[PDB]
């Protein structure tokens, strides 16, 4: 919550979350050389309807013993074209790019991992006129860490961001006002070079789940760090748990 | 009266001092400057601008615009001339007469 | 920068400008017990579980030359006496204390001030007792036997 | 042998009062300049707390009275000197009693009650004494105390009640003897195993067995109060009982009623007094309504309370100060004892029971008919033939023993049904 | 319960007069509704209030009931029910909204001490215990008394119970083959 501290308590807070109980999808792809036109349909290419709770494994490479941090790119939009507005977050080993500006997207976009290139470019877009951009900034991670979590939902206008490297409770971003609703996103496949099962076992992944409004009990020790969380809908245990404000 | 035990709330507490914390020097809103501006849009492409971490006052923007009319909801704008907030978000266009 | 707890209401808070963090506590509020006898001019106070410290400096500040500290809380206007007890008492304080109400009267005055209400002790019940012996007095024991009624 | 358990009676509970003005509108003129135009409510409210309270404070002294009333003991009786009656030992019952001690002590068993439960009627003084300052930050009965509802003391200490359960203790065991009926401990212990059908002959041989079986039962008492006794469980759901209908009255403190906010300083922040006077009527109206649902409360459980120590006073009365010839009303028939302690809103009760281990079958006549056309019933016992003889034998303990005008009660005509006996013209 | 027809409760006034005569049919219905919401809950109120007295009422109704067929009409075999003890008997008068009894006790005015036995062993073993009463050692015979009036008598049969045994503590006494 907002600059809020709790400690030793329960909460009842309703917000947006993820229903316990439903599916993640590891949605990221990969190819060495050659992308297939599979990739770029109705199974892969998701609905944005409130927003989507996201979690990333941070792949880390060795290239002459120096560490190497990358995982997928996510994009969001509605039409993907230049008279819409569309927001790119993309890791470059350390610094996390967000743009949302009015770009001009390939048929079949990719990125391209710049330790070990690829046998083609990275190209997901081209954009000689330098496009408006309502929002661009650069933000800093954890190298060393293993997972990182998201939260991007939509609510009247507004475009919110959470995130967090170290634990899993997000904290905030940031915010973007639009004016329009976001319908669709999609995780861009990484054309590396030597990331496969042949090299040296490495894997992308990026699980993907929808958000709601709705409560959930929350669990808060004596550093204020949220311990135990339950959603008060998705069972009859939990109906209990949340009529009897308990974990017990 | 007669004998007996009474629970009585008397004079018992007042607040003497006050304490009273702002952040220094922050910088002005300037939201007459984009209040009276010149590109004005329409109904069908309203416009936003996000105020915060700064400093306003309703008698300057209340007396710098041409103003006809002002009334407030859920409000009241004797209660706005000393508080803070998180941030105030303003919307404009320019009306069709009929409408 | 804000505490609350689960009811929503601020405990605590860290300054801004001097990074200095504090709790915040409500002002103290009560009342007061009154204790008044008949066709006397003010009553004796008591203020449940307050020392006396706390009740002449931050809430009390009209003075009291009678004030003593006790198990209920704070006891204005009354004298403390509770080796002194009594069987009935129409003051009753809780915890087996009463308010008794002694004038100082033209036989025995004082022409110093003085305070006619008195704490002391309230005890209602007893046994009756006897002087004889809980042994036994050479194989018998000793018994109290009516010889009239 | 000798059977021991315990009882919990409630005959009190913890004495609320309500400071109706503060709950409502704590400290707002506009609250209560809104608030005066619903005219007495809040007298109501505390005439009903006050009235209610006034009824605790009777019935405690009705029970501080029967426990007094009558008992007569020495001057010279000093409880760190006699602590003990022909073999059976009472020091884990007995408080502090003598002209040299300071009365404010409890016995072993009172001082295992009171160290369970937390909130006594000593805790509740401690736990208020620290609110200025938290004494560690927050409380909850801290939280309570500042919106207007406190818990308030009894008339009388736990030390008081204490000292008149000792009284009535002490008063089995020495020689006035004013609640043993007069007799010794161990005289009475005999007659009322006598009065169930054991002969006294047993009774004589079996004192040293009866005085430790008195002694295992009162230690297996002692042992007893751990996490699943009934008594236990019963006290402190009295306590927990009191402590959730505090803790919902004051969660009616953050509802909204309908309103824009349950707190009145956002409401006064925020809306010209014409308009906040709307609000406030919401707040005030479901602050009302929820002071006069816990009244009503309060009032239906008094009448539970008071019809339990009216069964408390009874008990005392007949079942530890004498004893009654009611079969079944303390105990369970085969009843021979009860001994009283204090207990936190309540009074714990120990009753001691004639108990049977082993048995032997046997076969018995109810009537005999003799010869001048009479007849004899046994007089609690039955008759039985001991090498073709017939003898008595009592009920309760088998022991066989000769026929006597003590052992039955004749009549100058026998019924159909009584077996025939010519050759009894004994002792 | 009559001074609440004098409460407002949140409208302009108290008299459904000064309600009905000026403001709207429209406009009157929600000072009337505010009333008639304030007096429903006194009514409801004072309803709850009665129906716990009555309950208090019964039971000491009940008692007294008890007090007429056990301590008036009859004597129970019972000690410390009626009375404070010492209790012979009762009779009881109407009262305004009850009953009025009256008890009569036994009162001790004047005392003596004396050394008692509680039961005597005899020749052949044989243990006696008195009825209701103390064995005293008057010109050094053993005698009964009675236990609330001191009036020294023989040992009878009528006087003791009998046991074929004695206690421990017994006094031993084999001078004694009275009546
Ligand atoms: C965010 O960080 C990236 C990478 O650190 C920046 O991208 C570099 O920009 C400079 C100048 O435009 C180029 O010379 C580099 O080739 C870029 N590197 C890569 C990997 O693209 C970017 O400018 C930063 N953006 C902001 C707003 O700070
Ligand atoms: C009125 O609005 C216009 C835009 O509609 C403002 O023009 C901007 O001025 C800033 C600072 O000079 C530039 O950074 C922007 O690029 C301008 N926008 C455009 C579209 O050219 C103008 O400044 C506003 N008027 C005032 C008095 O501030
Ligand atoms: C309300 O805010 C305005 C800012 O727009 C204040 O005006 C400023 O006053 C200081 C004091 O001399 C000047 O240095 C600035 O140049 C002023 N700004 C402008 C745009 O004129 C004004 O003082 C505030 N009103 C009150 C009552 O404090
Ligand atoms: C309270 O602690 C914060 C810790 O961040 C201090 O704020 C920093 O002040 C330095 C001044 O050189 C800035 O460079 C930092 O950017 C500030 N941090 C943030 C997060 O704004 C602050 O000065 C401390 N206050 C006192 C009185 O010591
Ligand atoms: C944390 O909360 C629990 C729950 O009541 C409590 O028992 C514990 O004392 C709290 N921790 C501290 C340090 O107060
Ligand atoms: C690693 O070292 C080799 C020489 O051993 C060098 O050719 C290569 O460029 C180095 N890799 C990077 C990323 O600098
Ligand atoms: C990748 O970019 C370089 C730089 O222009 C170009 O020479 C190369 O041909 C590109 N790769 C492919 C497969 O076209
Ligand atoms: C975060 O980074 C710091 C230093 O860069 C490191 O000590 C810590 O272990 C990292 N945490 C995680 C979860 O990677
Ligand atoms: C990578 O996985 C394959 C799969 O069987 C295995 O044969 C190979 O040894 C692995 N290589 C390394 C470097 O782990
Ligand atoms: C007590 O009352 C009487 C009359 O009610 C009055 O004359 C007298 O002065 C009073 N006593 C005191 C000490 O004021
Ligand atoms: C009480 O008053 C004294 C003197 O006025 C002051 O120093 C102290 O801080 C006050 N304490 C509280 C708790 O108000
Ligand atoms: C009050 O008086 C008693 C004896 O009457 C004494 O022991 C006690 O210390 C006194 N307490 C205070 C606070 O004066
Ligand atoms: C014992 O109680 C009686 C009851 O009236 C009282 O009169 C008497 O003074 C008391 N004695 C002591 C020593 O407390
Ligand atoms: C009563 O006991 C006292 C001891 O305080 C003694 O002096 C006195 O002689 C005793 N009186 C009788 C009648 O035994
Ligand atoms: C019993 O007491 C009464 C009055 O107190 C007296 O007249 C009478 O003589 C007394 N009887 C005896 C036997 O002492
Ligand atoms: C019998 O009397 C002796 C001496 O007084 C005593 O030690 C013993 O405890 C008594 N036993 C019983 C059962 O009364
Ligand atoms: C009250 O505060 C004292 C310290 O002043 C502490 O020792 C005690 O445990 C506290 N009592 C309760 C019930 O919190």
């Amino acid at each position: 919550v907002l600059n809020r501290v709790y400690l030793n308590t329960t909460l009842l807070f309703t917000g947006y979350f993820p229903k316990s109980g439903a599916n993640f999808r590891d949605l990221a792809l990969k190819g060495s050389k050659y992308l297939s036109t599979l990739w770029y349909k109705p199974p892969f290419l998701s609905d944005f309807n409130n927003g989507i709770f996201s979690k990333v494994k941070n792949t880390k490479l060795y290239v002459n013993n120096t560490l190497y941090s990358e995982f997928s790119t996510i994009v969001i939009g509605s039409v993907f074209v230049n008279t819409s507005y569309t927001i790119v977050v993309q890791p470059h080993n350390g610094i996390l790019e967000i743009t949302a500006c009015q770009y001009t997207m390939c048929e079949y976009p990719h990125t391209v991992c710049k330790s070990k290139g690829s046998i083609r470019n990275e190209s997901w877009h081209i954009d000689s006129s330098e496009p408006l951009c309502l929002f661009k900034k650069n933000f800093t991670y954890n190298v060393s860490a293993d997972w990182l979590y998201f939260h991007f939902y939509q609510e009247r206008g507004v475009f919110y961001a959470y995130y967090a490297d170290v634990g899993m409770p997000t904290t905030f971003l940031f915010s973007l006002y639009l004016g329009t609703i976001l319908s669709h996103y999609y995780v861009m496949p990484l054309t590396c070079k030597a990331i496969s099962s042949n090299t040296d076992n490495e894997t992308l992944e990026y699980w993907v789940t929808p958000l709601s409004r709705r409560q959930y009990l929350l669990n808060f020790d004596e550093h204020g760090v949220i311990t135990n969380a339950v959603d008060c809908s998705s069972s009859f245990l939990s109906e209990i748990q949340c009529k009897t404000q308990s974990f017990a | 009266p007669n004998t007996g035990v009474y629970d009585l709330s008397g004079f018992t507490v007042k607040p003497v001092a006050t304490v009273y914390r702002r952040i220094p020097n922050l910088p002005d809103c300037d939201i007459d400057n984009w209040l009276n501006n010149v590109s004005v849009p329409s109904p069908l492409n309203w416009e936003r601008r996000i105020f915060s971490n700064c400093n306003f006052n309703l008698s300057t923007l209340l007396r710098l615009v041409h103003v006809d009319s002002f009334s407030c909801n859920n409000l009241d704008k004797s209660k706005i001339f000393g508080s803070c907030f998180n941030s105030i978000t303003v919307d404009k266009f320019a009306i069709p007469n009929r409408r | 920068n804000l505490l609350y707890d689960s009811n929503g209401n601020i405990i605590g808070f860290k300054d801004f400008l001097t990074n200095k963090t504090y709790t915040i506590l409500p002002c103290y509020s009560g009342r007061v017990s009154a204790a008044f006898y008949q066709n006397s001019s003010s009553p004796a106070l008591l203020y449940r579980n307050l020392k006396c410290s706390y009740v002449l400096n931050n809430i009390s500040f009209i003075s009291q030359p009678f004030y003593f500290d006790s198990y209920l809380g704070c006891v204005l206007n009354a004298v403390n006496l509770t080796s002194y007890s009594v069987s009935s008492c129409d003051l009753r304080m809780g915890s087996g204390f009463c308010i008794d109400y002694a004038l100082p009267s033209s036989g025995s005055a004082s022409r110093g001030i003085s305070s006619p209400y008195r704490f002391v002790t309230f005890e209602p019940f007893n046994v009756s007792f006897v002087n004889d012996s809980v042994e036994t007095v050479g194989g018998l024991f000793e018994i109290q036997i009516p010889t009239n009624f | 042998t000798i059977a021991g358990h315990e009882e919990f009676i409630q005959t009190s509970s913890p004495k609320v009062t309500i400071d109706c003005s503060a709950f409502v509108c704590s400290n707002y003129a506009a609250c209560h300049d809104l608030l005066s135009e619903y005219g007495t409510f809040c007298d109501n409210i505390n005439s009903i707390l006050n009235e209610v309270n006034d009824l605790l404070d009777i019935t405690q002294l009705q029970v501080a009275n029967a426990l007094m009333q009558g008992v007569t003991l020495s001057s010279n009786l000093n409880t760190n000197l006699h602590s003990d009656v022909d073999n059976i030992d009472f020091k884990s019952l007995l408080g502090c009693l003598g002209s040299q001690c300071g009365s404010s002590s409890r016995s072993l068993l009172e001082d295992l009650l009171f160290n369970k439960v937390k909130l006594s009627d000593v805790g509740f003084v401690e736990a208020y004494n620290n609110c200025t300052g938290g004494s560690e930050i927050r409380d909850l009965l801290c939280v309570q105390s500042f919106n207007g509802i406190k818990v308030l003391p009894p008339i009388l200490s736990e030390t008081q009640i204490s000292g008149y359960t000792t009284a009535a203790t002490v008063a089995a065991m020495f020689p006035p003897w004013s609640a043993a009926a007069g007799v010794p401990f161990s005289l009475n212990v005999q007659y009322r195993i006598n009065g169930l059908g054991v002969t006294m002959d047993v009774l004589n041989k079996n004192q040293k067995l009866i005085a430790n079986a008195f002694n295992k039962a009162l230690l297996s008492i002692q042992n007893g109060f751990t996490a699943t006794n009934s008594a236990l469980a019963k006290i402190q759901s009295v306590v927990n009982a009191n402590a959730q209908a505090l803790n919902s009255l004051l969660q009616q403190l953050f509802n909204k009623f309908g309103a824009i906010s349950s707190s009145l300083q956002e409401i006064l922040s925020r809306l010209d007094p014409p308009e906040a006077q709307v609000q406030i009527d919401r707040l005030i109206n479901g602050r009302l309504t929820a002071l006069n649902a816990y009244v009503s409360q309060q009032l239906s459980d008094i009448t539970l309370i008071k019809a339990g120590a009216s069964r408390a006073i009874e008990k005392v009365n007949e079942c530890v100060k004498s004893q009654s010839p009611r079969i079944n009303f303390c105990g369970n028939g085969n009843h021979i004892l009860s001994l009283v302690q204090n207990a936190p809103y309540g009074l714990l009760f120990i009753h001691f029971s004639y108990k049977p281990t082993s048995f032997k079958t046997v076969l018995v006549s109810p009537g005999l008919c003799l010869s001048g056309d009479r007849g004899i019933a046994p007089k609690q016992g039955y008759f039985i033939k001991q090498n073709d003889s017939w003898m008595f034998t009592g009920s309760s303990y088998y022991y066989p023993e000769p026929i006597s005008d003590k052992n039955v009660v004749f009549m100058n005509s026998c019924s159909v049904n009584f077996t025939k006996a010519p050759f009894i013209y004994l002792n």
